[PDB]
């Protein structure tokens, strides 16, 4: 038969790639809106700000994210519209998720979290305590 | 009349889309990055004066004929200005230019029709910076760059049109304008 | 002015340039100076289902059993819809008919329906008889394998004696077709053509015509027919000839290709209002020959490899009989497509290329097709690449004055210039000329 | 560690490989220009609008193709500029649970259920 | 059925996420550097040049391939200075889930091995 | 605009390539190329003016209009300027040129919309350097000379255009330009 | 082995600026060995091909080069008997040829 | 434009210019306004091996002899690659055949 | 750029060779030996300048714009100069020549982008002379001679354009030159 060559390779498109200068990229915690932190270079010293605008000359700022924690991507509009939503933020993916690939990705992440509940449960209320 | 109208009249009177037929995306596409190339090399080539640079980084507030840099401040634009012979409020002169220069970024605005409008990050859907003063003739004179890009010649008469809407832009013999002066050293 | 191709030129051969004409052919116009025109096939539309399988044969005579319609659906024999019997399979299916007597043949046996019941036929040894003819008051009968053909009694069909039969001595091999040329049998066998008429003597009914053979023989069975006084067949070398004092090849050098890479082959007859068409239809694809024009188009059916309307008019695959009309295949798209261009010594700057077609005759005025699209699509390196589709319109219902011109194609280069258009509205369609650089003119259109 | 972020999704990119806002797909039949619908999600029962559309960041939305069927894309600017064309859509893209993904969330999960025994283990013994 | 739809325009583009223009693409074997046909339609009569050269916008056109072979993708700039390369040419999207769940696996592992640590040391001090 | 979009509009107005079609690698290699020798040209013909040598060995602060030869130093490129005439502080004056030489590495650098712009070492993704001014004078200008590779030629009103971006960078008449000075023993 | 030639009786001196073969090009099943680029050689005479020149040898373009162009520019003078250009190919792959062109336009576009 | 040698001319006689066509024709196409073309003869590859000396003649007839194939060696007659005996002859072999029964002829005697 | 480059590209803009496609090795050969000859008659023919006649024996350092006859001797040259203006070192001069006639053969330096580059044994692999001044224009000015060896002429902005490059050479108007000097009696 005949296959139809997609390009293997993630493309490397930042905030600049955007073309919206009047966009906000919020970074939740997975599943809520808590606020997490975001750095500016990989030694994950200096703290951005969160609600990341461009600058004067409508440039975005180089954005790092580490992989310790899990993030959630919010794209607003600069009217209030919504845009982007990535409940968890997968690095290497570019294409929409399948119905299946969806509910198995957050069933690994809810067994992630309910992993980290149990654990720190034992570690704080039983052993130490 | 629209940006999207400048162009369609442009490439009517070219004869090369026929009446009644709006042109294509990439045609009307051609015509707006023509028409913006236009209106930038009119600014910085001196169509409107040579324009005196200031620089600022706190607020001001230009007056008509300048280039400002601005490297931090806010530049208020007005809509009157005190005449230095008269004492009188007035409007600002026909076609008077102010440039705006921050972080880069380029902002052309001239007075016509009674309000300031701009030059810079012009789309299909905004209104023709000078298209008040003669729709026609802009077409005509967008048409005269145009047609070349189809392989086509554009008639006499509408380069004589598209010229006498740009003498009449460069003469500014309509309104009153601001008294010629020289150096007697 | 860019010259289209006015024949189905697909030759692989070379990588010489392909000029498909697709659902389109040449007809001679008087209106315009040109003199010829490209109009579109008619699309399929059913007439009638019958069977539940595809159809082997149609036979409509006014004069013959009240004018029913008989349709071998597969395996089964149909008259006006009603099933009469089941007839044998593989072998294609001919006709032979009288007032009162229908002989049916699929390359086994003979069945015989006299408007009361079908009956299967006792041939001579039993043998499986391949085609079956009338000519001059006699049923003609191929036997399978065997050189002679045998012959029954007068305006009876179901006697056939042992003794009744005639062999062609300058064909050694089998026989393989039959086709009735003036009154007289004509025999196609693998390596000659034999030319036979009737003496009126009752005991030898059929005599042969001495120094009038053709050297080539047929291809297979059902690859013959007749029109026009004469009669078209597919060689041993498949290559499609006429009758003629020396039989000529009207096949070019593309057909024989397209033919060659094939296995199985039919020569069927269509018919348009003036247009007749001696249609080849091979395994993936189905080539017509018009008679008129001398053109060879190609006709194709959306969704499918191979075009539906079998012979007769018939389905490949299923029990419906189509008829042609309002250019709606079967409901849905009916594609056609051609190409124009040039060959260029060097440099060539294309700034318009119009198209003197139909303009704003569609049916349709809430419907998608209300405006139908017809992309153009270039290439420059002999049609080897091509460039995306650019789409214009033809005009809503009404609009008489559409321009269908594209606007600067470009520099070409030695190689030359090539265009396709393609159009897949079911609407009406019709091709007068291509311009390249026409004249900028016009009013208010 | 730390990874630098990425767009998280995959718009269509123009010749100096920005975004483009407000792109509309086209899906027909191929061959033709005749409209094919698509769908939302994979019941197959919500329609999209078949000249899709993309916001102003360039995000398309989930677009479901009916398999029985086979497609033509015809993508366009916002202003209906002929960016891309592929007549045969072959959705080559293979997207099916292979035991690779599977033998990691069954690993995941009996790890989860062996944290949880001991957990309750651990409060049981302590407390 | 129902099969989700991805796009195939893809421009490539280096680290700093710009066109690459006349970036040559290979199609080589497996593991190897032979060389095998790339088709302009799915027909797979017409055949491309192996090394696909995008234009200056840095697209490359419509490439089909045929299934009945394995590919290698190789990308060379206009220089021929590497850009990418894939060795096994997979066209599935689960190898690429598997990738970035391996960093949650590894994660619950270090989680499951903190747990049982834990579950120890109250076990042995209670 | 980048030198991609240059490039492209440069042939598009040549009627070479398609109409809002990409041109392929060898087109854009050669624009690109064209242009890159066409900005060297105007930086080493005088096109901004005569420019001061200036040789350094320490760290030194550029001026306008100035070709530095440095060997070890670093020469600090300054985004702003001490008027002589006024005394406050001043952009640098529009098509302002400075030349670092280093150990055989040429970069050029002009000052155009409020930021210096670098015309050595361009790649089809980098900005053009004057392309603010007029995109597509610009355009023109480069379909000037590209139109003759492919042995055609282009019409009257595109190398009018070209031309005209040409002398309008060459008079510098939309700004202010510091005065003409001469000798008199 | 395909060899053909084309050749044409002067009057008097005549320059050959260009020779241009029209043919098939781009068409070679072989991606990679002796033969991925096949080589198409081409000699002159001017005595009417008693005595010929070196073989100079162009490619007809690798798998997919469906836009080469067969020249050959190094050519002289040649004067009252006549001009004979001698055409040899020895790849085992497609062959065809359409023209065969002297002093030929110099336009084109990225072939 | 140059004529090229559309028959294959090589007369010795008065030293004409010669036009050798080697493995190339001439067929007239459509696509072309020069209308003819050369085309190149396509290469042989084997189909059977039969015998050991030179194939005096072949013979294979669908409807003769239940289609099998009679192949003629240096002295020898094969029928689908099976020997069948010795065949007396040094000149051409011509076959003549019915539906049951096949001549075979080589010079002296017929078998 | 090197030699090679810009034998290719002088081809393309003839037209002679096609875009995208090497050239021959006979036809790179006859474009390298029409640069040497071009250089030569460059440095033999007065454009850098009437050079002074100096002879040496023994150790010997030049300055800018000189022959120099070498007779079982040592050549320097210098890489910086002292300015008798203002007494502090400098660069040499863009485009100053240094000519040595040693043991037969000669050598010819020029002084461009920071550096001496030598416009003698050019193969197609070194760097090409005065490339980086406008690589584009000495690929016009190359055609320009090299377009009848192929029974072509080229276009008028080509020739405009190569002789563009040769009088930007011969003016010498984008730096620091010394003054010119004359005799009074």
């Amino acid at each position: 038969a005949a296959q139809l060559f997609y390009l293997p390779f993630r493309p490397m498109l930042d905030a600049n790639a955007l073309a919206v200068p009047g966009a906000k990229l919020y970074f939740y915690a997975t599943g809520t809106t808590t606020k997490q932190p975001v750095y500016t270079s990989s030694a994950l010293t200096t703290q951005l700000p969160n609600p990341v605008v461009a600058n004067a000359a409508g440039k975005f700022p180089a954005i790092y994210l580490n992989d310790a924690l899990t993030y959630r991507c919010y794209i607003e509009d600069a009217d209030g519209n919504e845009l982007a939503d990535s409940d968890p933020y997968l690095a290497s993916i570019a294409d929409e998720l399948t119905d299946e690939l969806q509910d198995v990705v957050d069933a690994v992440e809810a067994d992630r979290v309910a992993a980290a509940n149990s654990a720190t449960a034992a570690a704080t209320s039983a052993a130490q305590t | 009349a629209t940006c999207r109208d400048i162009v369609t009249r442009a490439l009517h009177m070219a004869a090369i889309v026929p009446l009644g037929k709006d042109p294509k995306a990439a045609e009307g596409q051609l015509g707006l990055e023509l028409l913006q190339g236009l209106y930038d090399g009119w600014f910085a080539g001196g169509m409107f004066g040579r324009l005196t640079d200031v620089y600022t980084d706190t607020a001001y507030t230009a007056k008509e004929g300048e280039r400002v840099t601005v490297d931090g401040g806010t530049l208020t634009i007005p809509d009157t200005f005190e005449d230095t012979d008269t004492g009188l409020t007035r409007a600002p002169r026909e076609l008077a230019a102010i440039v705006e220069i921050n972080a880069g970024n380029i902002t052309n605005r001239v007075w016509c029709g009674g309000e300031w409008q701009e030059c810079s990050g012009l789309t299909l859907n905004d209104e023709a910076p000078l298209s008040k003063r003669d729709a026609m003739g802009l077409s005509c004179l967008l048409a005269l760059h145009m047609a070349e890009a189809f392989g086509t010649q554009i008639g006499p008469m509408t380069a004589r049109r598209g010229l006498q809407f740009q003498g009449s832009v460069s003469y500014k013999l309509g309104s009153t304008q601001p008294d010629a002066s020289g150096v007697y050293y | 002015d860019l010259a289209y191709g006015t024949g189905a030129y697909a030759r692989t051969r070379g990588n010489l340039p392909e000029l498909p004409l697709v659902n389109l052919f040449v007809e001679a116009t008087r209106s315009d100076q040109r003199g010829v025109v490209l109009q579109s096939r008619k699309g399929l539309v059913e007439d009638a289902e019958v069977g539940t399988g595809p159809i082997r044969g149609v036979f409509r005579k006014d004069g013959v059993l009240g004018g029913a319609e008989f349709v071998v659906s597969d395996d089964e024999l149909y008259e006006d819809g009603v099933s009469l019997g089941t007839i044998n399979g593989t072998g294609p299916v001919s006709f032979a008919a009288i007032e009162d007597e229908l002989l049916v043949c699929a390359g086994e046996s003979i069945w015989s329906y006299d408007g009361t019941t079908l009956d299967e036929v006792t041939f001579p040894d039993g043998a499986d008889v391949t085609k079956v003819a009338y000519s001059s008051g006699y049923f003609i009968a191929l036997r399978a394998g065997t050189g002679q053909w045998y012959f029954s009694a007068l305006y009876d069909g179901t006697s056939w004696d042992g003794l009744d039969f005639a062999t062609a001595e300058s064909e050694p091999d089998a026989l393989l077709d039959i086709v009735v040329l003036d009154g007289n049998p004509v025999f196609f066998g693998t390596q000659s053509v034999e030319f036979w008429s009737a003496t009126g003597d009752p005991d030898i009914p059929f005599a042969p015509i001495q120094n009038r053979t053709f050297e080539q023989g047929i291809f297979a069975t059902g690859c013959a027919v007749a029109i026009d006084n004469s009669f078209f067949w597919v060689g041993a070398d498949k290559i499609v000839y006429r009758n003629d004092a020396v039989p000529v090849a009207v096949a070019d050098d593309g057909i024989v290709e397209r033919a060659t890479g094939s296995t199985d082959l039919r020569l069927f007859l269509l018919i348009d209002e003036r247009h007749k068409f001696v249609c080849l239809r091979g395994d993936t694809f189905t080539m017509a020959f018009d008679i008129t024009t001398n053109e060879w188009c190609e006709f194709q059916s959306y969704g499918r490899t191979n075009f539906r309307c079998g012979p007769d008019m018939g389905d490949d695959e299923t029990g419906i009989i189509w008829r042609f009309e309002g250019y709606s295949d079967n409901g849905g798209v009916l594609e056609r497509r051609f190409r124009a261009g040039a060959t260029l010594p060097g440099p060539f700057r294309v700034n318009r290329l119009r198209l003197i077609c139909e303009v704003g005759t569609t049916p349709n005025l809430s419907g998608e097709y209300a405006d139908p699209v017809i992309e153009m699509r270039a290439s420059d390196d002999a049609g080897n690449t091509w460039g995306i589709w650019e789409g214009e319109t033809l005009g809503a219902q009404g609009n008489y004055r559409q321009r269908v011109e594209w606007r600067a194609l470009g520099l070409f280069d030695d190689p030359g210039m090539l265009f396709e258009h393609r159009m897949t509205a079911p609407v009406s369609f019709r091709v007068t000329a291509v311009t390249v650089n026409g004249e900028l003119g016009g009013r208010s259109r």
